[PDB]
């Protein structure tokens, strides 16, 4: 069950910058002093 | 892929060959550039050559390799 | 049907001698169980008599592009039989749909 | 479609060239002769100033018409023009280079010879 | 022209002006110094 | 009438592009490169280095 | 160094290349030759395995033009270096502004 | 003499070798093209001809 | 399959080289780092006098 | 097939450029060396300059 809130005063959503971040493993290989491109869904620098 | 590879044997045929006449042409020049003399001249064990300093291209006996400080440093700075 | 950490083989999915249709692009019977595949899937459905011909990589009609497409390298085995004693009675059997 | 100034025979429509390429038409509102030329031309080139002297890049375009310098070689973007002249390293073409120099920025300037 | 369907052509690093340039010194150094000035400093 | 104490969540969507990945010796990530993002940037994952 | 580099990096990125060849399909549903032979009947696959024969064929036809080629430009490197040699240091040249 | 004979003998074993390639199927099911003309018809036999 | 002196991060099953060849895998059970290399070098040649 | 046959031909028009552009710089050798010697000195080659 749930019950629901009542009216009151907030505050409105911010925006902030990115810096280096939202960088992950593309896949389960391992790989030593290589430099490799792929193409797979990553969040932009400085967006 | 061996049994289709029949009807190209003859394009494999100058491919093989083309390499082996490009392996036998750099080994070729090689012996055009360096081998310009038959006798191996020794380095006499006196450095007195009238002032000039000769130690820097001549080889050196403190090193196990036969090459000179700068071949040394020649060697090491191309990867 | 997703088969996952399963073991199968299909020597015996083979050799009941009553499908009267058997057209499977996996793989030759003798050398589709020596290597590995990753999964296996099912996709079981009905179908007349006359519309067997149409499910084919590369071919048109009615059922191969408006119920499901076949791909170039369609290598899914396709075994069909009869079993109208158990799909079908009298009086009209309107159970199935397309 | 620029305005061209030849005039075509009253039986015809398109019009070749030497490359044969269909790069005259005549439009059949009322008759007048229209050249076809494409609108893009080349690629994008960056010039870098180097390891450990800079971060700043300029953008160059080779053969696309337009801070911002209308070189020779096309378009040059984020280097400054200079009428001084001095020895250059980095060629761009058409007897004009690029150079990082005095802060300091990237300058673009004609190669003293 | 040859540039319609992206076969652009790259202009050259050296114009004909400065290769005539070129040419211009390279004959006034010839008559003025001979061939010190190809070997060296330029004499007179 | 309620607390929450103090937290605060970043939501960032995902874009396809392509990245330049970099490994040492230990097989960790040290540092990525995007190509559509400067032409500074566009030069180094084009050369691959 | 630059005419030490170039002839050793020309070499691996060409090299490096070659490699990149086999991760391509030519056109074809599968880049390894394993799959198709073990995912399709050879009757049927003849068709993949015979534009693979082809890019191959072709990658190799083009890698050796420029191998060539770039044994045709050190040969004239190496006859000009043989020419150095027998000239600026087996003797003294008058060729000005050539050692 | 080596540096007159490779000249000759290359050439010779390039010309020889032309005449080895019209010996090849190249993938189809005959090697001269006037077997499939003769036996198909040029309507199925043009896939085999290019 | 030699014995490698490298180590794997405890998610990854593959393992590739700078010419992006699959040379070290390691096992699903004891967890070995198996280099791979193949065995198949080169041709032969015959010396005639 | 006009993939491959636009493909095919590309690399026989770079062939033949890498041919040209092989035969204009050892001309532009040969040029440099007459530059390097008849203009910029005097040369005792006979029948050279
Ligand atoms: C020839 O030049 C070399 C330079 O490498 C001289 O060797 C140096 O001599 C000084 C003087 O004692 C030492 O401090 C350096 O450590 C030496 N360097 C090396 C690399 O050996 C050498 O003495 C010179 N010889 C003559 C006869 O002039
Ligand atoms: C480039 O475009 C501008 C405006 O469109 C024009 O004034 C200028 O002449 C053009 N440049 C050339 C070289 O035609
Ligand atoms: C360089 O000097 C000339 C001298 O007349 C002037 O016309 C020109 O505008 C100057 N260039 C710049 C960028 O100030
Ligand atoms: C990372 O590599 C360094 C060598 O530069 C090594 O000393 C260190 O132990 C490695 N890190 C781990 C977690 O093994």
């Amino acid at each position: 069950q749930c019950v629901n809130l009542t009216t009151r005063t907030q505050l409105p959503p911010a925006y902030t910058n990115s810096f280096t971040r939202g960088v992950y493993y593309p896949d389960k290989v391992f790989r030593s002093s290589v430099l490799h491109s792929t193409q797979d869904l990553f969040l932009p620098f400085f967006s | 892929c061996s049994n289709l590879l029949l009807q190209y044997g003859s394009f494999c045929t100058q491919l093989n060959r083309a390499l082996t006449g490009i392996a036998v042409e750099q080994d070729k020049n090689t012996q055009e550039v360096f081998a310009q003399v038959k006798q191996i001249y020794k380095t006499p064990p006196i450095k007195d050559f009238g002032g000039f300093n000769f130690s820097q291209i001549l080889p050196d006996p403190s090193k196990p390799s036969k090459r000179s400080p700068i071949e040394d440093l020649l060697f090491n700075k191309v990867t | 049907k997703r088969i996952s950490n399963c073991v199968a083989d299909y020597s015996v999915l083979y050799n009941s001698a009553s499908f009267s249709t058997f057209k499977c692009y996996g793989v030759s019977p003798t050398k589709l169980n020596d290597l590995c595949f990753t999964n296996v899937y099912a996709d079981s459905f009905v179908i007349r008599g006359d519309e067997v011909r149409q499910i084919a990589p590369g071919q048109t009609g009615k059922i191969a592009d408006y119920n499901y497409k076949l791909p170039d390298d369609f290598t899914g085995c396709v075994i069909a039989w009869n079993s109208n004693n158990l799909d079908s009675k009298v009086g009209g059997n309107y159970n199935y749909l397309y | 479609l620029t305005e061209s100034n030849k005039k075509f025979l009253p039986f015809q429509q398109f019009g070749r060239d030497i490359a044969d390429t269909t790069d005259a038409v005549r439009d059949p509102q009322t008759l007048e002769i229209l050249d076809i030329t494409p609108c893009s031309f080349g690629g994008v080139s960056v010039i870098t100033p180097g390891t450990n002297t800079s971060n700043q890049v300029a953008v160059l375009y080779q053969d696309v018409n337009c801070n911002v310098f209308q070189t020779r070689a096309g378009c040059l973007i984020g280097a400054e023009h200079v009428n001084n002249s001095y020895e250059c390293d980095i060629p761009i073409g058409a007897g004009i280079c690029a150079s990082y120099q005095t802060s300091q920025s990237i300058i673009a300037y004609t190669m003293s010879l | 022209a040859q540039k319609f369907n992206g076969l652009t052509v790259l202009p050259p690093l050296l114009t004909d002006e400065m290769i005539a340039q070129y040419t211009s010194a390279l004959l006034a150094g010839t008559i003025t110094s001979g061939w010190t000035f190809g070997a060296g400093p330029a004499l007179q | 009438g309620w607390t929450a104490g103090a937290a605060a969540y970043y939501v960032g969507y995902l874009q396809p592009r392509t990245f330049l990945l970099k490994y040492n010796e230990n097989g960790t990530i040290t540092d990525a490169v995007d190509c559509a993002l400067d032409p500074l940037s566009e030069t180094k994952c084009t050369l691959k280095s | 160094l630059g005419k030490l580099q170039d002839v050793v990096n020309q070499n691996a990125q060409a090299l490096n290349t070659l490699v990149k060849q086999l991760s391509s399909n030519f056109g074809a549903i599968s880049s390894v030759l394993n799959d198709i032979l073990s995912r399709l009947d050879p009757p049927e696959a003849e068709v993949q395995i015979d534009r693979l024969i082809t890019g191959r064929l072709q990658s190799l036809q083009t890698y050796v033009t420029q191998q060539l080629i770039r044994a045709a430009e050190i040969r004239a490197s190496a006859n000009l270096a043989a020419t150095k040699m027998s000239e600026c240091v087996l003797g003294q040249s008058k060729r000005v502004d050539f050692c």
